[PDB]
């Protein structure tokens, strides 16, 4: 019931931003998403990712659960081979694992199975992800960068709550899409922010004005930044529950 | 599964118990074994355990000197029974508790006091700068190696903090809880420093400072010492009484961690730089 309020230590310390970027360099580069796969396509992924998204959204889980569900799922689908009649399970086990870490009230098995395989059969599909990833579960989420970026960009604090709520919502959806899976979490975030800023100016400066800065903050070129915005702004638009 | 043999039980941790044991395939040296009996109810691996490993794994490529190390997770699934877990860490000789209990008179040397404090804050700094709050900081969780080095242990209540995230109103053990938690308020990192305030003191006076029994009493106990603050700070008695044998700069630091308002309470980073510490590693 209580929520995490602003904490200068965790939010305004420049070296926090500094370490996100660093720990971003830990999970290495998917040269191509789901290459190891010899059955399920990326199309299957978009579908399972919107089911997993809907799950998180409708049960109102903390915003950082889904991105991490995605990250687990992906990491996991190199280490092992997935199937079509089995993805539902796997994705279900990612949300279940993600919820266990990043949210106080985690998605229960009975909640997850009943909606969707036996609950025994799901417990294994957890075990099997855990040991496959060798319990190294956590990850830098595109989410994690939101406030550290608002702070770095000198955005007034009273805007943080809305800005947070709004751009986390758009990042989360964007993540559903194939091509977004390849971008660095810092960038996905910078994109999320700018798109959001664009639609209802929120009484900041306008989108334009933050492009050169995020390029300085993150240490990419401006073109890269301008691109990732369009890219994430796209990913958002392509959300569609009918595909289910 | 069969690389070990348990000796003494060095304490009942997060879910069950933690044993002292030796590794065989290695140099023959010591390993810390956490036994986790997963209830064949229906929730999968315990929340607390999954989280705690994930955080420790996540930071391990930093190899921070003031944090415990995890080597392995056994897992052996049983079709004849429930699962059981072997969680395997570096062994450390004793905790702060036993050490405070064993130390010759007249207690721990002030220069050790300063150093343990230092290391402790240092490990904390680290943890916070990676957005981890170790919200279960107590003498039993603080580990002292043979060379007298500090390791933060039991990460089963630690979690990565993000704005607007949901919180359990129920964190830290009674004695070392902060007013914000007691008041059922929202909380974060300053929580760890409150604990370090309490611990700092427990070092000089080899006895816990705030020994409550209810939350309400636990709060009064605190307020009996630190004093009632203003309307501003709500969302005495001179300390030296409760903490004799403390230096003037040790005091200022100690108050700075034991600030009622959290947003006023000092941070590890600024605490690491407080004038109490100049004398140390230099
Ligand atoms: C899983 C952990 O993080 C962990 C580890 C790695 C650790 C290692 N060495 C310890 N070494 C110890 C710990 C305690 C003692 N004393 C033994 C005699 N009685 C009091 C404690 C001696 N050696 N203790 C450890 N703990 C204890 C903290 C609470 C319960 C376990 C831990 O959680
Ligand atoms: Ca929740």
């Amino acid at each position: 019931l209580n929520r995490a309020k602003i904490d200068s230590t965790t939010m305004k310390d420049p070296r926090v931003l500094n370490n996100l970027k660093l720990r971003e360099l830990l999970l290495p580069k998917f040269t191509s998403l789901w290459e190891i796969q010899t059955e399920v396509t990326v199309d299957n992924r978009t579908i399972l990712l919107t089911w997993m998204h809907l799950l998180c959204e409708s049960f109102e889980l903390d915003k950082s659960v889904f991105p991490l569900s995605v990250s687990i799922l992906d990491r996991y689908l190199c280490k092992k081979q997935g199937t079509k009649k089995t993805l539902q399970k796997i994705g279900a086990a990612c949300v279940l694992i993600g919820s266990k870490i990043r949210t106080v009230k985690p998605m229960t098995v009975s909640k997850l199975t009943y909606l969707s395989f036996t609950n025994l059969e799901l417990i294994n599909q957890e075990k099997d992800i855990l040991e496959a990833l060798k319990w190294d579960t956590e990850a830098v989420l595109a989410t994690d960068f939101l406030i550290p970026l608002c702070n770095a960009l000198k955005i007034p604090e009273d805007l943080w709550p809305q800005l947070y709520e709004a751009a986390s919502t758009t990042i989360c959806k964007a993540l559903i899409q194939p091509n977004i899976a390849l971008l660095s979490p810092g960038l996905i975030c910078a994109g999320g922010l700018l798109t959001t800023i664009e639609t209802d100016n929120t009484n900041c400066r306008p989108w334009t004005c933050y492009l050169e800065d995020l390029s300085s903050i993150l240490n990419f070129s401006t073109n890269t930044v301008r691109t990732v915005k369009d890219q994430v702004s796209e990913a958002f638009s392509l959300y569609d529950l009918e595909i289910l | 599964d069969q690389q070990y043999e348990c000796v003494a039980e060095i304490g009942e941790g997060a879910y069950g118990k933690v044993f002292k044991a030796r590794d065989l395939k290695n140099g023959g040296r010591f390993v810390a074994l956490k036994r986790v009996r997963v209830q064949t109810g229906e929730e999968g691996m315990p929340l607390s355990t999954i989280r705690e490993v994930a955080v420790l794994r996540h930071l391990e490529t930093f190899e921070h000197p003031n944090v415990v190390r995890l080597f392995d997770v056994c897992t052996v699934s049983r079709t004849d029974r429930e699962t059981k877990l072997t969680l395997v860490f570096e062994h450390v000789d004793q905790d702060l508790t036993t050490y405070l209990d064993k130390v010759p008179e007249p207690g721990v040397p002030t220069e050790t006091i300063k150093d343990m404090m230092f290391q402790l804050l240092r490990g904390l700094d680290f943890l916070h700068s990676h957005r981890v709050v170790h919200r279960d900081l107590k003498p039993q969780n603080i580990l002292v190696t043979s060379s007298g080095q500090i390791k933060l242990a039991d990460f089963g209540l630690a979690r990565i903090y993000s704005f607007q995230m949901a919180l359990t109103s129920v964190v830290v053990t009674l004695w070392y809880r902060a007013p914000e938690v007691l008041l059922q308020s929202s909380y974060a990192t300053p929580v760890d420093l409150w604990s370090v305030g309490c611990i700092f003191a427990e070092m000089f006076r080899r006895k816990p400072l705030f020994r409550g029994s209810s939350d309400v009493d636990q709060l009064g106990k605190i307020l009996d010492v630190i004093g009632l603050p203003g309307e501003e700070d709500w969302p005495a008695q001179p300390i030296e009484k409760f903490v004799t044998d403390i230096d003037e700069l040790g005091k200022d630091l100690l108050l700075k961690c034991l600030t009622f308002n959290p947003a006023k309470r000092i941070s590890a980073y600024s605490a690491l730089s407080h004038p109490y510490f100049q004398d140390l590693e230099r």
